[PDB]
């Protein structure tokens, strides 16, 4: 038989990365580019439709527009590699490559998307300069859900209040917020650790000088 | 599963013309790509003409400007108009279809003999 080979059937991919997923098919001498047909699909979405040595863009699902390319140089070496730019959680799923070249076969590939809380926004506001009470806030987005552990500079656990909402900036991604209210002094250090539930990303918060530009 | 039945083959003299027809029955689609191949006696089977879903066509060099592949999706019929026949056009012509609807599969007709007398 003419058989499409897949060197791996499972890709774990990092949110926002580029992935290349490979279908291997036999090519002996120079390939008849005309004869070659390559389809890539994820579930019901068409990604790549390569026929008569060209792509039909008119048939590609919009969610794969500008971000999906067949590597045409690879085609000569029996390689139907699909590259997807800026991978999101919606790109997780089962991919099929379909090749017709002296016969016709398909293979399934599973893509999983890992979305870590690796990016942490922080904010330190004084609540009352007299008590020296401050509000420390860390936020990050990821999947799945995360707890936030607040630690002192001596790595003792402090109690904060966490708020988990569905991201508005993207989809399926959780937006996690924790704030620590504590009486503290300039140059004291705090850590907030995002710990996914079911990896540990830590930010350093340094207490700044009390601002002198403040109303009564 | 799909059946392809080619027709129109026969005896034509050089400079003559004929239309081949392929009737496709079963799990067909306007998204399927279809083709005409031919095999001269003890030569290798070659691709003659190709039509994509988008109606985009490829022709082998030896038939460019003489042969026209077209599709009627309503009647599930593929056509080859063969003009300015030459003796080397003599072959069995096979209809071909790449199915995607149930699964991804290609299907072959049994072929139709074309004989170009000089
Ligand atoms: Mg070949």
């Amino acid at each position: 038989m003419f058989t499409v080979t897949v060197p791996k059937d499972l890709y774990v991919v990092e949110y926002g990365s580029n992935m290349t997923i490979e279908c291997k098919f036999p090519v002996e001498k120079q390939l008849d580019l005309a004869a070659l047909i390559v389809y890539w699909e994820m579930e019901d979405k068409n990604i790549i439709q390569f026929v008569h040595g060209e792509e039909d863009l008119k048939v590609q699902h919009s969610s794969y527009r500008q971000r999906a390319r067949l590597l045409k140089d690879q085609l000569s070496l029996g390689n139907a590699a699909l590259q997807i730019t800026d991978v999101k959680l919606q790109d997780a799923g089962v991919y099929r490559c379909m090749i017709s070249y002296g016969g016709a076969d398909y293979k399934r590939i599973t893509v999983k998307v890992n979305a870590p809380y690796n990016k942490i926004n922080q904010r330190i506001l004084v609540v009352d300069p007299v008590t020296s009470e401050h509000e420390l806030t860390c936020q990050a987005e990821g999947y799945p859900k995360a707890e936030v552990i607040w630690t002192s500079s001596d790595h003792q656990v402090l109690s904060g209040k966490t708020t988990t909402t569905n991201s508005k900036r993207e989809e399926k991604l959780f937006n996690v917020t924790s704030t620590l209210r504590i009486n503290t002094t300039t140059n004291e250090i705090f850590y907030c650790t995002f710990r996914r539930l079911d990896e540990n990303h830590t930010a350093e918060l340094v207490i700044p000088e009390l601002p002198l530009a403040h109303p009564p | 599963e799909v059946q392809l039945v080619e027709s129109g083959g026969g005896l034509v003299q050089a400079g003559g013309s004929l239309r081949l027809s392929c009737a496709a029955s079963g799990s067909i689609s306007s998204r399927d790509v279809m083709r005409w191949y031919r095999q001269a006696p003890g030569k290798q089977r070659e691709l003659v003409a190709s039509i994509s879903s988008g109606g985009g066509t490829y022709y082998v060099d030896s038939v460019k400007g003489r042969f026209t592949i077209s599709r009627d999706n309503a009647e599930n019929t593929l056509y080859l108009q063969m003009n300015s026949l030459k003796p080397e056009d003599t072959a069995v012509y096979y209809c071909w279809d790449l199915g995607h609807r149930p699964y991804f599969k290609d299907y072959w007709g049994q072929g139709t003999q074309v004989t170009v007398s000089s």
